[PDB]
């Protein structure tokens, strides 16, 4: 959120001291979660190595 | 037997015959303080031209004693000292000799042939890489690496 | 430490045995005074050949005080009580030595060493960029920027 | 705070010992008016060779005095200061010693740093400016101007 | 202001001491004529090398008098007071001290940089003028005049 570059806000409002938010989940669960995501989310890429002498 | 600080100071001061342990006269220890507080700012200045060479400053906000270890190693103790000796006679309005110049200077050289690190120059980075050295296509092995 | 703007005014002074223990001498308030102004404006000018080196001006009516801090680190004492001592010398009338002249050379050289810095030149701007460096898909510039 | 017209005629005649605020002798406020005289005729004749630093003349026919401001920064007083008594020193009967001459021409090269112009000469005016330029379309002109060009000035 | 006549001797005096108050001394009349005399047969002898200068000569067939107006700008105060001081030194029997010669010849030279000319020739006379200027549609002259 920013007033002097208004061009790249991503949210209504700014986050001020004593908003109210929370943490979703359970106290000590564990499960394995599933995954959605676009194809330029994240990139992979394997380094070649050098040959010895 | 570790070299001290203050033991430089003493030496300085021996040296050029302002006082030493045979001298019916001293001096107050007002001086020994001051003495000790200009090798501490010799050192923070040598920090910059010659190098680091070990010196152990002094931590927190206390200041430096006359008794405290100073870390060096011994074979920097003349040197150490002629440079101070230099850098401290025109408070007692006294005048160098050829001699004395002469000593100091040697000390600082031998102090200097230590630190001596004459830097090797690497590849360019663009240099090709002969192809007698069984490079490999893909994995960038053409070129030096150059630096970083 | 603090380093504050009495203690290279201090220092000056005992050098060339103009106020110190050695010297049986007591400093007197004015002495002091005409070192801090004269320190001030030796550092207001230095702004511009040496380049800044990190002090700290007074505000408004300035008033400098021999209690304030300086801002400068332990490194520069030496250098900077040197060149005070030079410039002040005059005063008094009284004509330096050389050993004190080359002790403050030696400094002042060390001074300027510390903060070196070495321009690089860079491509004019209207220079070619080679077809090696794939000015289709991995750049657009078919020339240097270089300029800035 | 601000550089006066007085302070540097006191940082001279100090530098070298003629008086100060610990000295027991005093000089007459004359011979400090006649400072004052000989510093503004100073920086008169400093507006040809060094140029203008910034210096506050006394506006009009009103006769200059020591408690004027000067305008000049704090960073300029040590070279006019040594400038002036070099200048005056001739007055009381002295003799300049090599370590003022050193510390007045290190000050003087410090101003004279600042000043810098390196005048950065142009092109020719009958130059030929190539077709890489593309004078057909982007600059209508196909030769080098050696001029200022404007929008309604027009020389 | 205005820059009287009188005030150019007065300062020849002072700056060697002549008569000032710092040297307790009054200044004679006899000399502030010989002054005046001086002043206006050296101005006289300037009107030649150096060029005029903006001097306000005497007319009238009446001597000068200190309190005529001499017609200067301030600038050319310093040196033409160091030029008369120079040529009246030998009057008192003195010899010049080199701190004075060297402001002397300071002056002079601003004086001297003050009035430069660098004429910047120009063409010969039967030098052709190129086709490309089209000395008949454009011009009427088919060579350079090179002449008043």
């Amino acid at each position: 959120y920013d007033t002097t570059n208004p061009q790249y806000n991503s949210v209504s409002r700014q986050v001020e001291a004593g908003d109210a938010v929370s943490v979703v989940g359970t106290a000590s669960q564990t499960m394995k979660p599933n995954l959605f995501y676009n194809k330029f989310f994240c990139g992979l890429g394997s380094i070649p190595l050098p040959k010895l002498h | 037997t570790v070299l001290t600080k203050g033991e430089i100071v003493l030496f300085a001061l021996r040296k050029f015959a302002i006082a030493s342990n045979a001298s019916l006269t001293d001096v107050e220890p007002q001086s020994i303080e001051d003495g000790v507080n200009d090798l501490e700012d010799m050192m923070s200045e040598w920090m910059i031209n010659p190098g680091d060479i070990g010196y152990a400053f002094a931590t927190g906000d206390e200041q430096p004693l006359p008794d405290d270890e100073s870390g060096l190693p011994r074979k920097y103790k003349h040197a150490v000292g002629y440079q101070l000796l230099l850098r401290m006679l025109s408070d007692y309005s006294l005048e160098p000799t050829p001699q004395v110049l002469s000593n100091a200077q040697r000390s600082y050289d031998a102090l200097m042939t230590d630190t001596l690190v004459v830097p090797s120059m690497r590849r360019r980075g663009d240099f090709p890489v002969g192809q007698g050295n069984k490079y490999d296509v893909f994995t960038s092995d053409r070129y030096y690496p150059g630096d970083l």
